[PDB]
């Protein structure tokens, strides 16, 4: 019983009709619906295969292959941290300790809430302002505790 | 209104490509026009594309993705079959250390859409692409605006400025695999499939997105096609050395005062970037080794080679990352390790189960937990990641780890004792 | 980099606001602001309306720091009233005898400042801004040359600051040697290449000012509160210290204390606590004889227990304290007090000009024993006409603090007679 | 005849470029050709009214009010010392004295060789460090004669 609210049907229509190929358009698409839900719903996958022509397991090999597509835990902000060289070097430790002391978790997991989830990622090509970190598209340098405070009070 | 992004330091001694892009802020198709943007374009659309490739050619522009491929030969490769043909801009940028092309396409789109549209009418492209990696969302929308703009000056579309040339830049997103950055896994994802490299040959050029020829360049050598065509290529090549003459940006991470992006000729010396240019080390700490991105890593005794495609020079990407007398050489490298290890698509075994093993395996010597097999385990993966491989990530993953062993053996000797 | 020596004036305080980071005497560069939450009441502030902040700040009950009193809030209402373009300028003259609270924060903390300057800026409309500094400061020039660009590097400066679309450039100018340059009408005259001759009033710079243009001119000090409204709120901000005089002060302390330099305390605090609590009691524990407020108001031993405030019975002025011990010559303090209204009096207006010379020439006579009685009674009569036709507020202060020390010292006085 | 070296001429150019109108630049103009020539020379003064547009008695009138120009006297070092109430009160004249003994002059004069000049100035807005100099830029508190001969050994 599965289906897509007219919104989010619209918007991935205009994906499907952005490239010459409907196919072209299935990460943009899995993008949208990530966004919209929070993950990727495992049941969103069979509509959307059938939106772009493809088979199921097309989508599934899709979503398994690209590291930014999370079909188990939902969350409205996503923490990407920077875990790679320079951040390393720069003070990812001390960043993630930041998130801990204010959030109460650790990489991997998500607040009780559902609010806040923390993702190490490889280098987000920002190396110059390390220790990195986006909350879902917004990026920035982290500097202290008591900076990224102030940033993760603008998401509510 | 577009995401936040971090203001990356910008500083150039050539003010060309980064001439607007050296202020933290998206110029806009006015801003561009004022300086006498997409005037090389009307210029190019009254050229034949046959003259515009000699013109690349003749400047000696090399590509600035990795492989360092004559861009000339390479658009003169793809003309020699028929069409139709695609261009593609590779803006996926996702190896450590690496954040030059961002600002090429966060402050100054413009200097990517004309190249963009001079390159695609060189080779006769009709429909063309820019792959921009997924954790870029604002290049993404600044992109998207900037095309539209674009087209509303009536630089894109059909017939454009009544030259008979049509055109559409479609902008498309990639999802986290690096891997998607090999220009055979980059088309593999905009057919809408995995990132798996195909094995060459055939060769994109003449068998790329659809089977046809496919031309894919990266963003900074479609930036500097606008240059050749404005000035010509014996001003161009005037520029820096006669060898290895044209602007190059230099991204600097790490223990150097001034971490940003650097626009310099290509005799500039290693040294001079971390020390001239960077503002010298944090604390004054002596360098110990610089991270070629992932690629290379060169100890204190190189510093003075140029940061050229000459046999001794730096090579890569420009990418300078340094690491100062306390950084410990063992958890660098373990940190590469990983990189690879997350980013092996795993079509190749070597390649799948090197990179698993090498990050694994350094991970217990690093920890104090690797037994005398572990050790030798270690030493033999890092040197079998490649055979088999069909793309160059394998040919590497093991290249700046061996690197470290050779060059640091003492600080290694420490954990093996 | 490197910048002229600086004497390493002590600073304490009990708020931890505007002396947080200049309580230690060295230059506090933009990372380690950023590090402090720096720019961050910027970035909420370019989420709010101009009219907001300006809301803000009046609800703040913030008061011009630079001796007239002016709410803060109402200043920029007024400018905002008249059509644009509009000007900011911060004044940085500080050249009253005794004054040196404005430097520490320009030497020491130059980003505080400059966040004020830009959110100040904002509020009013105002796309550009000056810092006016007195020539004899050039450390503090060089300062904040390089802190702006520090701040252009982070984009805080410059065209469309954070996607904002508000413009701005701050522009540092040097004073060359005159008091009466920090009158805002004469700093004005002096921005625009002139003498520093103030202009007659009514109009108000807020009106009429630069090049004409509605100018509002605020004190460092006063602009240093800024980014403490907008991150604190002004509801919190007004409840420190006592609620008619809220938020913190800064106090040059000088002269015969045992700890000379400047505290940042709550305006509730007495002179007598600024002088023992504080500044550690007098040199050789004498008695106090007399605490100057600048050259402006002298106060008796038995006027210790006022507020540090701008209440009628309070201290005043910019809260400068100077304190004189009992073997202090009050005649010989009184001809130094006339000597500086000799050099700094610009000569438009008569009374001044003349009164200015004839009180220092007169004193001269009486303090070396070399007065006639026709002399006396001259400097009597001069010190009380020198304000008559005065344009601004130096002519009609000149004569101020000398005509308290001969209500509040006749015996001493008597002694020269 | 007078011309400025280029050299000079590149500075006095930034400046003027520096703010939106050319004659705002005066001042810093001025200061420029005061640490180049040890002064301001006279025959200075109409080239440079011609770089801000402005007339020459514009220029001069300029000269003549602020104080810290001087149009008479070349010298390599400019002692300012503090006159005002604070300084006076704890040591001007033990601190113009110790001048008089090392160099050999006194206010308003310059040492033989052009090397020093003893200017005497208003408050320097440090009278907690009273009393207080500068020597051209730097800025100090006078503590004795011998802590003062050491600072002045500095002025090659
Ligand atoms: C693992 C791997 C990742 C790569 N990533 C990128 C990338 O992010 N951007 C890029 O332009 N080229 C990348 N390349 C190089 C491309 O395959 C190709 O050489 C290049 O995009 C062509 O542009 P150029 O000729 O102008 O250098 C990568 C290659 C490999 C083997
Ligand atoms: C002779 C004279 C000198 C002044 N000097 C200064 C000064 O050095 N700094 C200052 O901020 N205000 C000074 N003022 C006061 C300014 O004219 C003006 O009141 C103030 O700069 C406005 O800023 P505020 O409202 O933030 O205090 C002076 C006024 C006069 C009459
Ligand atoms: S070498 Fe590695 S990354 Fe390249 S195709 Fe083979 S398995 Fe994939
Ligand atoms: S009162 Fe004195 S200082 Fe003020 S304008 Fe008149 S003459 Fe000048
Ligand atoms: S290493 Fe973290 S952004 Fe590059
Ligand atoms: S009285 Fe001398 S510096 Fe203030
Ligand atoms: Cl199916
Ligand atoms: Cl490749
Ligand atoms: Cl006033
Ligand atoms: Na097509
Ligand atoms: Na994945
Ligand atoms: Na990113
Ligand atoms: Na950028
Ligand atoms: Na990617
Ligand atoms: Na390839
Ligand atoms: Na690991
Ligand atoms: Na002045
Ligand atoms: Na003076
Ligand atoms: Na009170
Ligand atoms: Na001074």
């Amino acid at each position: 019983e599965f289906e897509f609210p007219e919104e989010l049907k619209t918007k991935l229509q205009e994906h499907i009709n952005y490239f010459p190929k409907k196919r072209q358009a299935i990460l943009l698409c899995l993008h949208e619906i990530q966004n919209y839900y929070g993950y990727i719903p495992p049941e969103s996958l069979k509509p959307l295969a059938d939106m772009l022509e493809l088979p199921l397991n097309h989508v599934e090999g899709v979503v398994a292959f690209y590291d930014m597509f999370d079909r188990e835990d939902k969350a409205k902000y996503r923490i990407r941290v920077c875990v790679s060289i320079v951040c390393h070097l720069m003070g990812t430790n001390k960043l993630l300790k930041a998130l801990e002391n204010i959030l109460g978790i650790k990489p991997g997991e998500v607040t009780p809430d559902g609010k806040f989830k923390i993702v190490p990622v490889q280098c987000l090509g920002a190396c110059s302002e390390a220790p990195v970190f986006m909350v879902n598209d917004d990026e920035y340098k982290f500097e202290s505790e008591v900076q990224l405070n102030e940033i993760l009070s603008r998401y509510t | 209104s577009y995401p936040a992004i971090p203001r990356i330091y910008a500083e150039t001694t050539l003010n060309m490509l980064l001439k607007r892009a050296k202020k933290p802020r998206v110029h806009s198709i006015d801003e561009y026009l004022k300086d006498g943007g997409y005037q090389a374009l009307e210029k190019a659309l009254n050229m034949s594309p046959e003259e515009i490739i000699d013109w690349v050619d003749k400047s000696t522009l090399r590509g600035r993705g990795g492989a360092g491929f004559p861009t000339g030969k390479k658009w003169k490769f793809a003309v020699q079959n028929p069409g139709p043909r695609y261009f593609i801009c590779n803006a996926d940028e996702s190896e450590p250390g690496t954040f030059k092309d961002r600002i090429i396409i966060e402050r100054d789109p413009h200097l990517l859409i004309e190249g963009i549209i001079i390159s695609s009418y060189a080779i006769g492209a009709n429909e063309a692409y820019i792959y921009i990696r997924g954790e870029y969302p604002a290049g993404y929308y600044i992109l998207r605006d900037a095309i539209e703009e674009a087209k509303k000056k009536g630089f894109l579309g059909k017939n454009i400025l009544g030259s008979g040339f049509d055109l559409e830049i479609y902008v498309a997103r990639g999802a986290g695999a690096y891997i998607c950055g090999e220009e055979t896994a980059l088309i593999e994802s905009l057919e809408g499939k995995r990132g798996h490299p195909r094995l060459k040959p055939p060769y994109p050029v003449q068998k790329g997105l659809w089977g046809k020829p496919t031309v894919v360049n990266n963003v900074e050598t479609i930036a500097n096609v606008r240059f050749i065509i404005s000035m010509g290529w014996e001003e161009y090549r005037y520029i820096g050395p006669s060898d290895y003459a044209g602007p190059k940006l230099f991204p600097v991470s790490g223990k150097v005062k001034k971490p940003g992006v650097y626009e310099l000729p290509m005799n500039t010396t290693l040294r001079e970037v971390i020390f001239k240019y960077a503002g010298g080390t944090l604390g004054n700490k002596k360098v110990k080794a610089v991270f070629s991105g992932a690629l290379d890593c060169f100890s204190s005794e190189e510093l003075d080679i140029p940061m050229d495609y000459s046999p001794l020079g730096f090579g890569g990407t420009g990418t300078v990352i340094v690491l100062t007398e306390e950084d410990d050489i063992v958890e660098a490298a373990l940190k590469i390790a990983e990189f690879y290890e997350h980013e092996t698509c795993g079509q190749c075994t070597p390649c799948r189960v090197g990179c698993y093993e090498q990050a694994n395996l350094l991970e217990k010597i690093y920890k104090g937990e690797a037994t005398e097999q572990d050790w030798e385990g270690f030493d033999f993966v890092n040197r079998n990641i490649q055979p088999t491989s069909i793309c160059g990530l394998g040919a590497v993953a093991g290249r700046l780890i061996r690197q470290t062993l050779e060059k640091f053996p003492e600080e290694w000797e420490k954990y093996r004792k």
